[PDB]
């Protein structure tokens, strides 16, 4: 006999837990070891990945392909509002179903910097330079590119390499920020402005687009794990 | 671990390791590389779940029966022989002899009994499985002697708790248990024939303990063998025909296979 | 023997022995860290270096 | 005391356990060790040995001993077929109570090539060639010599040893193959065609015999027990 | 907290088990140690003792001092019996209440050599020769000394020494036996025959008495404990 | 004494303690691996040796 | 400390720590094997040799 | 490995490993002890001495 | 550490380690022999040595 006192916490089942176990059948010979490309062994591999943006929406340009494109077109004055949408990832209605969002709905926790990579997809003649801007928050975002300015901006001069990044870098007064909406902790807002008007010659279309795609940094962590609320059940599958 | 094929290719001189009379009661062994080329493969599977131990010692229910707590049959009794499951007895008739111990564990099980009696209740009924070796005394009522376990060896368990468990060596008279055995007892070669004195551990009785409920209650020993530190000597072959008999081999002779239609046939009736 | 290593800390040991023949029974290796993103992320043939533009 | 919380897993019984346990009568010494011959300590020892295959089956020719001879004869237009069935062991009716399938139904897996030993018991004067070719699954069996050559085939030329080892190597798509029948894998089918008719001079018996063998590879494993199908009880032997 | 899952086995007592224990009065000091003469350290000390088998009996001959003494008369024809029992002991119902075959029904299987020492209690003028023969089982019993012969036997030539040792040998096919009877095993035949009659002279009482005793060998050892069959209780002793 | 040895793995080590004063009542040799098919399969006296035939 | 000692073997190792104050309440001696009969056989003052008779 | 230290004694040894990945299950560091009234008493900026008055 | 005593024999070894922080939750101290009676017994000032009467 070796005395021992069975501390509470005994005879309960964690849906967390991990410990050893009996085996089934013992000694039973696994199969081989075969290195199938692509091997994941993080989430942020999969996380750190560009993935569309569907910014659009009405109600009938979240049923079509008209979802992830965003319409540019030419308008004599400037300072008109291209998109707009708050940087909150997992509730915001704009990356609720993005690949980033989708993996961040696993977790309570994220905190990291997000690259948006906006991509002219005009025509090959059409210019137009545009001032994305981010600015955090400490007001309820611009309404002006004139208010737009003073935040952190990146003005993207296209031509050639159709694409330019806005990096989103971390300004937060916590090490970590929730996904679930909460008003102790907010995201800002993400905007964009025409700088200077789409510029099309004749005999080319003067109605352009932009492509946004979410990712995540290399500075980017994921803590506390929880379960999705985007899918759902009645009864089994039968 | 298993063996691995080679690089071969082509073969024109006289080796044929194909041709080969197997009128010699030779089993030849040839290689994929003898009747084609194959590259060198290299195999990793592994020939253990297939060993002679890890194939017997699996649990596996002999027997159960049920005894009263309140009535007439309020014990059972069992002459050990794993000869009374289909399922155990096929695996051990595999080899002519094996050598073993056992590991018996009692799963007993209760079920209270219809009745008219008037406020039945259980305060907890504890049984006692006892073990009495060949040529050891036998209970009749319950409440001999006997049930004194002055040097037999029990399991006193109380309901409600991990199955009770014992372990045997192994025990026989001879150097391996015969699970054939051709011959009589009697030099006259009459009355039992292959009912040899090797494997025959005595005689395990149950009972309870307590009085249970003021009503009846029906429970019902459950019995498991699980052969530890198995050496299996002398292989034959499995049953086919279904088994008649507990202590011999009687049998109804039945079909040589399964039946399907031409000797061309691709496909299973 | 026992393999000690460091309890997983933000900014220590434990004993632990395998008790069990198969080692398909053994606890999960929830530490088991390592990061390599040149996968899906930049899967191209040259790599692109960030000093200049990728296409000419 | 010592302090222990009883993870789950524990006061339960497995059929498949294994550990330490209390002895019955303490110190009870075993009877010493004999080396009968012929000792087993691996059930491939008895899976490689030959056994004679019940080819043929009818409705009684599985009732006598014409279930094992597979019937010869010279029949003068050549590409007639002398036998076929599939190779998947432990479920084909030809090969569910041999030797090796009945060890094979003990398992759920299997991997490793077989050996088909065909032994011509004919007359001493009686001659004859046979191509016996195993055509993986791709197709629905050949029912031509012509189709069954594309396949790995073995000329047998009799005329002393009389026997020929076909040897069906392993060609699957996976490490292992299921005892029980699936579609996901197939074993192919195992045919035999004359090659060159069975030429019998006079006196001798027209009608010959030929017995199929079937043994285990030394390159053979089974992997997971489960228990036969192939036995059954209703109430306890009295 | 160590984590640990009760194995089935725990939760019972065992009539034979063996573990440390909680003491009742801790640090109780136990009394000396006497060197007390005829110290026992095994059972094979007692049952290698000489013990009188009471070979007589009938039906008041087991109820007095006449189930010692074996009969033993001058006849004028030789080859008449003087006792026959086989060898059986704790079972047989010559040797169920003798020293060894006491000791023998609390085991189950027993093997080694037993002496049956027959002590002459003649007068001291008698002379005689018995032929003492064992006959292993082979055969139903010799009824005749020119069968008795065959087996293993010794011819004891009385005067002096009144004691003549027929040590019966270890002959089985097996590396015990059993203590019950079996008739897998059996232990033969144990006879004795005049070899030369009783010669007696004038004044000299012409029925004389043999004694025999049943001995353990050195090369004995008993295995397997049970419980006796020849004690008996009905209710608790007031 | 601790046997330590490697768990069955396909393609690592358990402590080990024998408990109980017989030694009919320690753990099954699950593992205990051996094979030697020149028993039954090629009981012949002389080996045939694969490059001729059997039979003269 | 611990005791190891082989089991009782017909034809190995089990640690066993004694865990209690008093010494009444070990485990058995079961192992405790000897013999002796030179005792209740043979307790003659002079032992009879076996190569001649015991008396004169 | 295992970590022995003192009981709380007033006026002896005690294993302890820990069981568990993480560190955030050990069990509570009853035993720390430091005091450090430099504080909340005498936040004062230059240390008055007890030996002449605070104020001139 | 583990403390290795020799159980209260008449005329072995148990290993015991404390597992608690506290040394007021330590098993109690059974043994503990010691004895002298040169207290309530001969309290006296000058020892009386046995050999002559105590008084004069
Ligand atoms: O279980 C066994 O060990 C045990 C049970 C029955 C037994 N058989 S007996 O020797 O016939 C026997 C039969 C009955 C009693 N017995 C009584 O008659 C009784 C009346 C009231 C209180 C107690 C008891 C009690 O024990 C004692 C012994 C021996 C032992």
């Amino acid at each position: 006999g070796l005395p021992t006192m069975n501390t509470p916490g005994s005879c309960q089942f964690l849906t967390s837990d991990d410990f050893q176990s009996p085996s089934a059948m013992p000694q039973y010979d696994v199969t081989p070891e075969m290195r199938i490309p692509g091997e994941v062994k993080n989430l942020m591999e999969i996380a750190e990945v560009d993935s569309v943006v569907p910014v659009q929406n009405v109600g009938e340009k979240v049923n079509s392909m008209e979802a992830y494109q965003i319409p540019v077109r030419s308008n004599e004055g400037s300072g008109t509002q291209v998109f707009g949408f708050p940087l909150q990832p997992g509730y915001s209605s704009v990356f609720s179903r993005t690949l980033l969002g989708e993996i961040l709905n696993y977790y309570t926790h994220w905190s990291g910097s997000i690259k948006l990579t906006f991509m002219f997809c005009g025509s090959a003649m059409a210019t137009g330079k545009f001032l994305l801007a981010y600015s955090p928050p400490g007001a309820g975002a611009p309404t002006k590119r004139v208010d737009a300015m003073l935040g952190t901006h990146v003005i993207w001069d296209v031509g050639l390499q159709s694409s330019c990044v806005l990096c989103i870098p971390w300004i937060s007064q916590t090490h970590y920020r929730f996904v679930a909406s909460d008003e102790y902790t907010a995201g800002g807002f993400i905007t964009c402005w025409y700088q200077t008007n789409i510029v099309v010659p004749a005999d080319a279309q003067s109605s352009c687009y932009i492509m946004c795609f979410v990712s995540a940094c290399n500075d980017f962590s994921v803590r506390l794990l929880k379960d999705t609320p985007f899918i759902s059940q009645q009864n089994f599958f039968q | 671990r298993v063996a691995d094929t080679v690089g071969t290719g082509p073969t024109n001189s006289e080796a044929i390791p194909a041709l080969t009379a197997a009128e010699t009661g030779h089993t030849s062994q040839v290689v994929p590389g003898d009747t084609m080329q194959t590259r060198h493969v290299k195999n990793y599977h592994s020939r253990s779940e297939s060993t002679i131990e890890n194939f017997l010692c699996r649990s596996a229910c002999v027997y159960f029966t049920e005894y009263k707590n309140s009535g007439a049959k309020r014990y059972a009794e069992w002459v050990l022989t794993p000869r009374q499951a289909a399922q155990l007895r096929r695996k051990l008739e595999f080899f002519t002899y094996v050598r073993f111990d056992l590991e018996l564990t009692f799963v007993i099980t209760s079920t209270q009994q219809p009745s008219t009696t008037q406020n039945q209740d259980a305060q907890i009924l504890t049984h006692q499985i006892m073990y009495v070796p060949p040529g050891g005394p036998v209970p009749d009522k319950v409440d001999s002697y006997v049930w004194q376990t002055s040097t037999n060896p029990s399991v006193f368990w109380t309901e409600g708790n991990a199955p009770p468990r014992m372990s045997i060596p192994f025990l026989s008279i001879g150097n391996a248990y015969s699970n054939f055995y051709d011959g009589w007892s009697e030099f006259s070669r009459n009355g039992v024939y292959g009912i040899n004195t090797l494997n025959n551990m005595g005689t395990l009785y149950a009972r309870h303990v307590n009085a249970g409920s003021t009503g009846p209650i029906k429970s019902t020993i459950r019995i498991y063998f699980k052969p530890k530190h198995v050496k299996a000597w002398i292989p034959r072959p499995p049953r086919l025909c279904q088994y008649e008999k507990a202590k011999n081999v009687n049998f109804q002779p039945s079909g040589v296979t399964t039946t399907r239609q031409s000797i061309t046939t691709m496909t299973n009736t | 023997g026992a393999q000690v290593s460091t309890q997983k800390t933000g900014a220590i040991h434990y004993t632990n022995i395998n008790y069990y023949k198969d080692a398909a029974s053994n606890s999960a290796n929830r530490q088991d860290f390592t990061q390599d993103p040149g996968k899906f992320t930049e899967p191209v043939k040259d790599i692109m270096i960030k000093s200049l533009p990728a296409l000419n």
